[PDB]
This record gives structure tokens, sequence and C-alpha cells, in this order.
């Protein structure tokens, strides 16, 4: 079986954002970025399937600019074969979003004959939760979301899925997409003797346009701004005068 | 004249309580709005929508295709009448449900899809939340429909009664048979479903055990709260993963959250940040949870909360 994971660049999740003066979005130059953590997650699960031997080759893919060679050098050294980067200019790259991903994910799939999409479940910076549901809705392939457990069956997926209400159970036929969700596994350290290997292996550069992909979108961001300022309210003394004042404002 | 269609969301044969914050949203538009039911068993939960106040229309889908709400079944129908009726707005409740089943129909409708919403400015402007809660992004659609999931807990619930919809029964489907739904295990008890309860309990990495959560339970029993867990304590064993509160897990806004030994990470924080009233026990003044609490005790939970659940026992 052949793997596709796609990968993002995102904003470090222990960073505090600053909101741009003009309001058209945060700052992201000069703030540390890293992988997705959920992309992590769906990496780490592809290299799984190949250590079990029941996967021949992991590709990982990221959209946008230059610095997602990293991410994908990042996804190499933590087991992946080789690397595919869907170059967009930075400022084009700001308008990027599940559309033009999934849409660029579907064209590799068939291009690439691949049988597993892997996603992560979400992106801790657009938040969209998107990207692997719509990947599936164009290739008309079933989807397993928010997996906490995958087990490949011949050619069937059974997929341990977080709901609402706990656990559900499914099984997908083959070719599938599945999406990561944070229980799914723990993601390895990358040694630097897997760092200095994964810059052997190879990234092509292709563009969203050689895949027949159009960039256009009827999406647009009006502006970006802080939510509203909450501080610090009061100490109390005793776990007595906790329950007063929470009876007394009408909270007990 | 904006004509907007509501997912339905129900399991075993109930209406979830997301879809009553879903229909006030769609109330935001000024126009009509339908609400479809697709499911197995769907003749109480469309009965019940026909007493919802704000429905104009209950559309009724009930086959056995549609046995565990399965995408690849919902979607064709979900596409079938939007062909028919052709709604500007397609939406459903942020839920683990709607999350899931929303952008596969934006996909096959070739329209960018907007996730979890918190204010509707205009037909086509929409206000959501990115970076953990941390920004608020305000976003124009300009796509032949608009496909949105809505933040539950930003919308008060419609009226269970008043309404008076029609119903009609909708487009049957033909079995697209790619996906298969097996089995569920589902968290049972006597709490309120965390996502509407009221009050909110919640324990982190303080509480050692898994054992030791029972003070919790005690406490939470005191208050007929819901009971909630930072990642740390799903990790370390100590409660199942769907009473996570945070970025990756439930939204919540209840009147009352009270944080046990969790220390405020940013991603617990964008999962009750909302919340009315925020209550901290925690034995580090540096906390996090301390900047955002109204309310402090800078002190061991193993003293606290017992006391606690004692004195709330009287009044
Ligand atoms: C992609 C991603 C998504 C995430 N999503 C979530 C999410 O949805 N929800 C979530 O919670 N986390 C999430 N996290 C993890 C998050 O970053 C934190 O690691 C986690 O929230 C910390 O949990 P904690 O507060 O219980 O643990 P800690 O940060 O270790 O806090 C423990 C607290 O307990 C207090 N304490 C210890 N003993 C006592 C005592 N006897 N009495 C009183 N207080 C005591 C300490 O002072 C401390 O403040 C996510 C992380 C990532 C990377
Ligand atoms: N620019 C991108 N490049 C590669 N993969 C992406 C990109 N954006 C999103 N994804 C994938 O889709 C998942 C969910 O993203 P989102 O739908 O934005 O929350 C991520 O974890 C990635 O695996």
């Amino acid at each position: 079986l052949r793997v596709l994971v796609a990968v993002k660049r995102v904003i470090d999740y222990a960073v505090k954002i600053r909101v741009k003066p003009d309001r058209t979005g945060v700052v992201t130059d000069g703030v540390k970025h890293s992988m997705n953590p959920f992309c992590e997650i769906a990496v780490e699960e592809a290299v799984r399937l190949k250590e079990k031997k029941l996967v021949k080759e992991v590709i990982a893919v990221s959209c946008g600019p230059a610095q997602c060679q990293e991410t994908i050098r990042t996804a190499l050294a933590m087991g992946a074969d080789r690397g595919i980067h869907v170059e967009v200019p930075p400022a084009e790259a700001e308008r990027l979003g599940p559309l033009q991903v999934a849409r660029v994910l579907a064209k590799l799939a068939e291009k690439e004959k691949v049988d597993l999409v892997l996603l992560g479940k979400q992106a801790i910076d657009d938040d969209c939760n998107q990207t692997g549901q719509m990947t599936a809705g164009f290739l008309d392939w079933p989807q397993g979301t928010f997996a906490s457990q995958v087990t490949l069956e011949g050619d069937k997926l059974k997929v341990e899925r977080a709901i609402d209400g706990g656990l559900e159970t499914l099984r997908l036929k083959l070719p599938a997409v599945v999406t990561a969700d944070l229980r799914l596994n723990e993601p390895r350290y990358a040694t630097l003797p897997n760092i200095m290997k994964a810059k052997k292996k190879k990234i092509e550069v292709i563009k969203p346009g050689d895949l027949g992909v159009d960039l256009t979108s009827k999406l647009s961001v009006i502006s970006v701004e802080d939510p509203p300022q909450r501080t610090a309210g009061v100490k109390v003394e005793t776990t007595e005068d906790l329950v007063a004042k929470l009876k007394e404002i009408g909270r007990i | 004249f904006q004509s907007t269609l509501v997912i339905a969301e129900h399991a075993n044969d109930s209406l979830a309580p997301i879809t009553l914050n879903t229909i006030t949203a769609a109330t935001r538009l000024g126009g009509e709005v339908s609400c479809l039911v697709a499911g197995t068993k769907c003749d109480k939960v469309a009965q019940d929508l026909c007493k919802v106040a704000g429905i104009a229309k209950v559309l009724v889908a009930q086959h056995d295709v549609y046995k565990g709400l399965l995408p690849e079944e919902l979607t064709p129908l979900i596409l079938a009448t939007q062909k028919q009726f052709n709604y500007t707005h397609i939406c459903a409740g942020a839920s683990a449900f709607g999350k899931n089943l929303l952008p596969r129909v934006a996909a096959k409708l070739e329209v960018a899809p907007i996730s979890d919403i918190i204010a509707i400015k205009s037909p086509d402007t929409f206000v959501r939340t990115i970076y953990a809660g941390n920004a608020l992004c305000t976003v124009k659609c300009d796509e032949k429909v608009k496909v949105f999931s809505v933040r539950g807990t930003s919308f008060d619930a419609a009226a269970t009664s008043g309404g008076s919809a029609s119903s009609e029964k909708a487009s049957s489907t033909s079995p697209v048979e790619i996906s298969e739904w097996l089995d569920q295990k589902l968290t049972k008890s006597d709490r309120p479903e965390l996502t509407g309860a009221k009050v909110v309990v919640s324990g982190g990495r303080g509480l050692k055990s898994g054992e030791n959560f029972k003070l919790l339970y005690d406490l939470a029993d005191q208050l007929h709260a819901a009971v909630g867990a930072s990642r740390a304590a799903v990790d370390a064993g100590f409660v199942p993963n769907d009473m996570q509160v945070g970025q990756t897990g439930k939204i919540v806004a209840p009147e009352l959250y009270i944080a046990v030994g969790i220390s405020g990470a940013i991603q617990h924080l964008a999962g009750m940040k909302d919340s009315k009233t925020i209550v901290a026990i925690n034995k580090d003044p540096e906390a996090p949870i301390f900047q955002v609490a109204d309310y402090g005790i800078v002190a061991d939970l193993f003293k606290v909360v017992p006391e606690m659940t004692e004195i709330l026992k009287k009044k």
C-alpha cells in the first residue's frame, strides 16, 4: 500500500500570537514555526504502518511557501520516504484554505496512486477541521475522521473515531482518507542520525497549476482581531468564603 | 430571500440539544428555515422538531442506509435536497457530527465551508475563532451556497414548543456502501451532557489518579454538574477522552466552570474561556488559569474539594 500524508507548517503551539495593527491577520514573520501537532500524529501513524510492513511507501506533502520544505524534511526524518512541496508564493499562501489544499491532495492522491491519505484532524492556526473531509469528498472516498485507532484489514480499514459520546468503529473500503486525533499515537523524536539520513531523501517541487488546481477563492478575511480581554479576578481565603461568594452571585 | 437548511443531529431517537442552538443561529439570517432529519428511526425526532420555534419546514428521511449517520450516505441525500430546494445556507452545530459531515458536503457543492461560527453579521459575513480562540476572524463568503457549522455555546437554544413546521418525506437515495458502521462505546453516566451543562467541574494532572477523580464526581453531584478534564488527565488515564475540554476536545461555556488542578494552558482555555464564572482551585499562584478566574483559591485541591462537597450538602 501507498500512503500520502499531508503536513502543515504553523506557528508553534506554545507561542503567544500577535494580531497585526492593520487587522489583516496575525504576525507570522520572525515567529517560531513547527509542524502542526495533528500532522505529526498523521506522519507517525503512516510510519507505524510501514513498520508493520503493511505500507510500502510514505509520501509527505506540504502546500505553501519555501519554509514548508523544513516541515517536509521533519516528516522525512520521522520516517517518510519522499516529499512533495506544492509551492505557493507567500502572498497567495495567505489566501490558501482547506478547499485549495483538498483539491491539491485529491489530484496527488490520484496522480501518485495512493491507497490512503492521512491528515491531522485540524490545523492549530485556522482550526478548520475541513481538509481531510473535503479531500475525501473530491475523491469520492470514504472518510474516517478523528481517528484514535487504525487497523488495516486486507483491502479494508477499521477505524475507531472520537465522537461526542465516546467512540465508534467503522470499516472503510480502500482507498480511504483518515484524519488523526491526538489520541491516535505518540510521535517519535527524530534523532540526529535520522535527520542526517533525511537529507539524502528527495523532495519534489510542483505548483498547484501543474496539477490543474486553480487557487481562486470566494472566501475573504474581512478582519482579524483580539478577542475581549479577561484578566485576574479575586482571591478568596477559605472554601467557605468561595461557596458564600458563588451563592450570593447566584451561581450556586 | 435567504433559505437555510439545518441538518438535525440525533442519536437513539433523541434530538441532540445542539441542533436547537443551530436553529437560533439560522434565524439570524432573516429568511426561511428548514430542518432535515435523516436516520433509521426519525418519527419522534421529526414530530419534536415540528414543535420547535423558528422552523418553517421539516423534511424526514427514514431509511436503514442512514444507520450511524455515515457522511458518505448523508451527503447524497443533502445534495439531492439542495438540488430540489436551492438553499442559500446549509448548516449544523459544530459538534463531531457536524464537523464530520459539512465539509464533505461543501466539497461536493464545490464551495469553501466555514467552521464553528460564533456570529452571523449578515447573510455572507461570519465571525469565527482562530489560533485556539486567541483571535477573532471575520470572513466574507461569496459562495453560491454558504456551508457552515455553528458554535453551539454561542447561541441560545430555540424553544421546544410553539413551532408549527410542516413535515414532508425527503428523496430516498441509493446505498453508496463505501463505509459501514460497526459499533460504538459510549461513556454513560448520571451527569448532564458536558456541552449543555450549566455547571462543569474539571480535573487536570493535579488529581494524580483516576481514583482521586471520584472527588470531582462527588463535588459535581452536589452541583448537578458535568465533569470535564484536561488532556493531562485523559493521557494519564484518569478519565475517558470524551470528557476532554479544549481546542481539541469539547468547547463549553457553562454558567459556572470550576478548574481543579488544571494549569490553564492555551489549549485548555480554548474550550472554557467564555464560561460566565470561572473558579480556580490550584496550589500554584503563577498558574495561568488564575489570570482568567473570577474567583480563585490557592490551596491544596485535596483539602478544598472535599470541604466544598461537605458545605454543599447543607445550606
Ligand atoms: C495540539 C494540542 C492540543 C491540545 N488540546 C488540549 C485540550 O483540548 N485540552 C487540554 O486540557 N489540553 C490540551 N492540550 C495539552 C495542553 O497543552 C496542556 O498540556 C494540558 O492542558 C495540561 O493539563 P493540566 O493543566 O492538567 O497539566 P499541568 O499543566 O501539569 O497542570 C497541573 C496543575 O495542577 C496543579 N496541582 C498539582 N497538585 C495540586 C494540588 N494538590 N492541589 C491543587 N492544585 C494542584 C498544579 O499547580 C498545576 O497548575 C493540547 C496540546 C496540544 C499540543
Ligand atoms: N497547507 C497545507 N499543506 C498540507 N496539508 C495541510 C495544509 N492545510 C491543512 N492540511 C492538512 O489538513 C489537516 C487539517 O487542516 P485544517 O482543515 O486547516 O484544520 C492538517 O492537519 C493537514 O494534515
